């Protein structure tokens, strides 16, 4: 019929009304609307009327299916919500998300960080490292995350970061072998020089 | 100009002329053969 | 020729021409055009036949999808299902590798599952996925997706297993993860853990120690085994481990 | 129909592809 | 269709041995764009060239027997006869000459071709040869009376290889029009016009024991029994170069040379490519040049001889490749 013609707004309105207002019926309506095709709204509704995670999961799946930058964002949000609510499965989901948005542009680093955090609640550190490696602002963020992880194996991480990329100088500072690090930094710097001088003095 | 390159040759059959070409004259009527 | 026919509006002749064209194993494009023409004409009896013919001529999974799409557009749900079955059957029938890529079959399967989900009965989808698994990675993924859409526990387990496998392929952290998965059939898990332990410089040593500890814990949960482990450790050679053993 | 008659499918088909022991 | 593919999968090809380079005889100072061997014996093989010469070659030694200097422009093709001790040769000077081999000296320049003549085929049974050039016409000659007897109008462009069979389909032309014709010399007409190629079928060859004729356009090697004038097979020649040569071996081992120089071998009738060979060239020569322009097997069939654009002639001595169709 649609093809021939060639409603949505009306459907949306109806859904809204249902939400305002039976719950099962509303859910069904929402599902129908989705099929015909907001996701965020649906998720919110699920959270509210049902206290149900299944609905949330479904919403997430739908978002994934829809697939774009906005879609990706929605998915991320859903994941976050899930995490907040309440491990292996979660990890898997995170991995999937990562795979989907390898170089999305918007907040890959952030996503990685989130994943790491989830893991923590070594794996996290690894994830951070990966992000740092496979990922300018975003890259910087990833690097920072990696550094943090290292601080929290660390040396190895630092080395990796250095290899990937100032970074060298940072590594040297962290270390403070130290002399060698400083030298390396110099080869690939104002504070570095100072550090070197200090080392010499000691 | 008309100093020009080309696209294709030809081969069209007319009535024979009946002219006594020099080379066409008889010569080596005997064909050789192999042993078998 | 077709456009001329259309202009004229004498249609039988055009149809005949189309048929003739399609008998000469022509391009997919031609087939598509024919289909379009059929659609434009009032009748949807014969279109199905033509689609079938096209499919026969072009074993390509996109063709199948197209056919299905037409079915969807058409009112009948049963018809679509039948078509799907036929597609599946055809794929099954050629066991020998005379086939479109294993990605395409997987895609088809996924589509079928989706269709089933949209329909009333879910068991069917599950059955289909089981069948797929029986006859790979793509298929597994599809199955997982289906499960998610929908059993949940089973799906989760499958996912975990997959993860473990991946970890193994990659291969201390991985080993740990695998162990965790195993912990999360019991006998199998135990075996896996043992294997991991067997597989398992300072970092490496630490990992080994951790593994040993885990093994000990498992044993406790479940003496001879512990003793054996201790012996193995000794052979390899720690003090802490020895102390623990003594305590045990 | 006439068009069909004019150009047939077996022209496009190689004859040996089905039967190998077949030799001219 | 699924009915044919399955069948193909089911059927298997025979394990023809691979091919390794044996002899390379850098002797010509030009392309070597013709090669031929004696039907009677397999001691020598001659090779006409862009030198303008044609040189004779002992197979066993690889040594240059003797030269022959009976053309002006470059030799495009030659044909030693089984039934007589004549060597026919033909060059883009428009001369289809005839060398006695009792005296190694030309005899009967046949005259009639309006322009550069591409190929000869001596008729296996008659005392008659057949030549075709860019003329777009294949003339048959009575060798005694050194006159064109008949001519074959059909073609619409330059005609390359023009093989002679002993049956009714007595000439098997092959143009740049991409038709390959089957003719009836006696009727003064065509009998069946194989149009199945896309481009200039610039190579074709008769199968020794099997009464069929492989033919090669830019890629697809068709091959056909010319009794009816009906297709036999299509070879796996999917992204190989411009097929220059298309010789067939006694043991159903069809060879194809390319403009790439990638010597490709195939099982005949199967249509199964069962080897590729990377070319080679001399340190001085360029990597674009190397290309097998002319080739043929010996009557036994264990030695393939390829004339390549390196100014060389390469002779080739002897686990098969997996099938995988479309």
């Amino acid at each position: 019929n649609p093809e021939i013609l060639l409603s949505l707004r009306i459907w949306s309105k109806y859904i809204d009304y249902l939400e305002a207002y039976i719950f099962n019926k509303t859910k069904m309506a929402y599902n129908t609307v989705i099929d015909l095709r907001p996701a965020m709204a649906e998720n919110f509704a699920l959270f509210l009327q049902n206290y149900e995670v299944m609905e949330s999961f479904q919403v997430y799946e739908k978002t994934i299916p829809l697939f774009p930058p906005e879609i990706q964002y929605e998915l991320w949000i859903e994941y976050l919500e899930v995490a907040t609510s309440h491990p292996e499965h979660i990890r898997f989901l995170f991995e999937k998300a990562l795979k989907n948005l390898c170089s999305n542009g918007i907040d890959c680093k952030t996503i990685f960080i989130a994943y790491s955090v989830f893991e923590e609640r070594s794996k996290s550190i690894e994830i951070l490292r990966r992000g740092a490696v496979i990922g300018l602002e975003s890259r910087l963020q990833l690097w920072r995350m990696c550094i943090s992880k290292a601080e929290s194996v660390t040396r190895e991480l630092y080395q990796e970061c250095i290899q990937i990329l100032e970074f060298v100088i940072k590594f040297s500072d962290f270390e403070s072998r130290a002399r060698e690090i400083l030298a390396y930094g110099a080869k690939l710097n104002t504070e570095l020089w100072d550090s070197f001088e200090i080392f010499e003095l000691k | 100009p008309q100093l020009e390159a080309r696209s294709g040759a030809k081969a069209a059959a007319y009535t024979p002329t009946g002219i006594e070409h020099a080379r066409l004259l008889p010569g080596h009527t005997t064909l050789k053969y192999r042993k078998f | 020729y077709l456009i001329v026919e259309e202009s004229l509006n004498n249609v039988e002749i055009v149809r005949s021409l189309y048929t003739k064209w399609c008998s000469l194993e022509p391009g997919v494009n031609a087939w598509n055009s024919f289909v379009d023409f059929e659609i434009r004409q009032k009748n949807w009896n014969g279109v199905r036949e033509i689609y079938s013919k096209y499919v026969m001529a072009h074993p390509q999974m996109q063709t199948w999808l197209k056919w299905v799409r037409f079915e969807n557009r058409h009112g009948n749900t049963e018809f679509t299902r039948s078509v799907y079955s036929l597609a599946i059957d055809t794929v099954a029938n050629l066991q020998n590798l005379q086939i479109w890529s294993d990605m395409e079959v997987a895609k088809l399967v996924n589509s079928f599952a989706h269709w089933e989900a949209a329909q009333q009965e879910y068991e069917r989808s599950s059955a289909l996925y089981q069948v797929a698994i029986e006859k790979n990675q793509l298929l597994k993924a599809g199955l997982l997706d289906f499960e998610k859409q929908f059993n949940s526990i089973e799906e989760t387990i499958s996912y975990k297993r997959k993860m473990d496998y991946e970890t193994i392929l990659s291969n201390y952290d991985t080993w740990w993860l695998y162990l965790d998965l195993i912990s999360e059939f019991p006998k199998q898990i135990m075996q896996t853990f043992e294997k991991a332990i067997v597989d398992s410089k300072n970092v490496q040593w630490k990992r080994y120690i951790y593994l040993w500890m885990r093994y000990i814990c498992y044993v406790e949960l479940e003496s001879l085994l512990e003793e054996e482990l201790f012996q193995r450790l000794i052979d390899d050679i720690f003090s802490k481990i020895w102390l623990m053993y003594a305590k045990f | 129909d006439q068009i069909a008659k004019n150009v047939k499918l077996d022209d496009f088909i190689p004859k040996r592809q089905s039967n190998f022991e077949l030799s001219v | 269709i699924v009915n044919r593919y399955e069948k193909l999968l089911s059927q298997r090809p025979e394990w023809h041995a691979p091919w390794k380079l044996s002899r390379v005889i850098n002797g010509h100072l030009g392309w070597v764009r013709c090669v031929a061997i004696d039907p009677v014996d397999n001691e020598w093989f001659i090779t006409g060239s862009n030198d303008t010469t044609m040189k004779v070659w002992d197979l066993a030694t690889g040594k240059l027997k003797t030269t022959l200097a009976g053309h002006v422009m470059t030799v495009r093709d030659v044909a030693v006869s089984d039934r007589h001790p004549y060597l026919f040769s033909v060059s883009e000077d428009k001369t289809v000459k005839c060398w006695d081999l009792e005296k190694n000296q030309i005899i009967r320049d046949y005259y009639g071709h309006l322009s550069g003549v591409r190929t000869v085929s001596i008729h296996p049974t008659l005392d008659l040869i057949a030549t075709a050039g860019r003329d777009s016409v294949i003339k048959l000659w009575d060798m005694r009376t050194r006159i064109p007897v008949i001519t074959l109008v059909g073609h619409k462009g330059p005609i390359n290889q023009v093989q002679c069979t002993p049956v009714d389909p007595q000439v098997v032309s092959s143009s740049t029009d991409a038709t390959v014709r089957l003719w009836d010399v006696v009727a003064g007409k065509t009998m069946k016009v194989l149009t199945h190629h896309k481009r200039s079928v610039r190579a074709t060859a008769l199968h020794p024991k099997e009464f069929s004729v492989a033919s090669a356009c830019t890629d697809d090697i068709r091959s056909w029994g010319l009794a009816e004038g009906s297709l036999l097979t299509n070879f796996e020649s999917e992204k190989t170069g411009i097929i220059n040569t298309l010789s067939i071996n006694q043991d159903d081992v069809l060879f194809a040379g390319g403009d790439n120089g990638v010597l490709s071998f195939y099982d005949y009738k199967s249509g199964h490519k069962y080897q590729s060979l990377a070319t080679r060239e001399m340190v001085g020569s360029l990597e674009g040049e190397r290309s097998v322009l002319c080739s043929t097997f010996d009557k036994t069939g264990l030695r393939l001889i390829t004339g390549e654009a390196d100014k060389s002639i390469k002779i080739w001595k002897q686990p098969g490749l997996a099938w995988n169709p479309n």
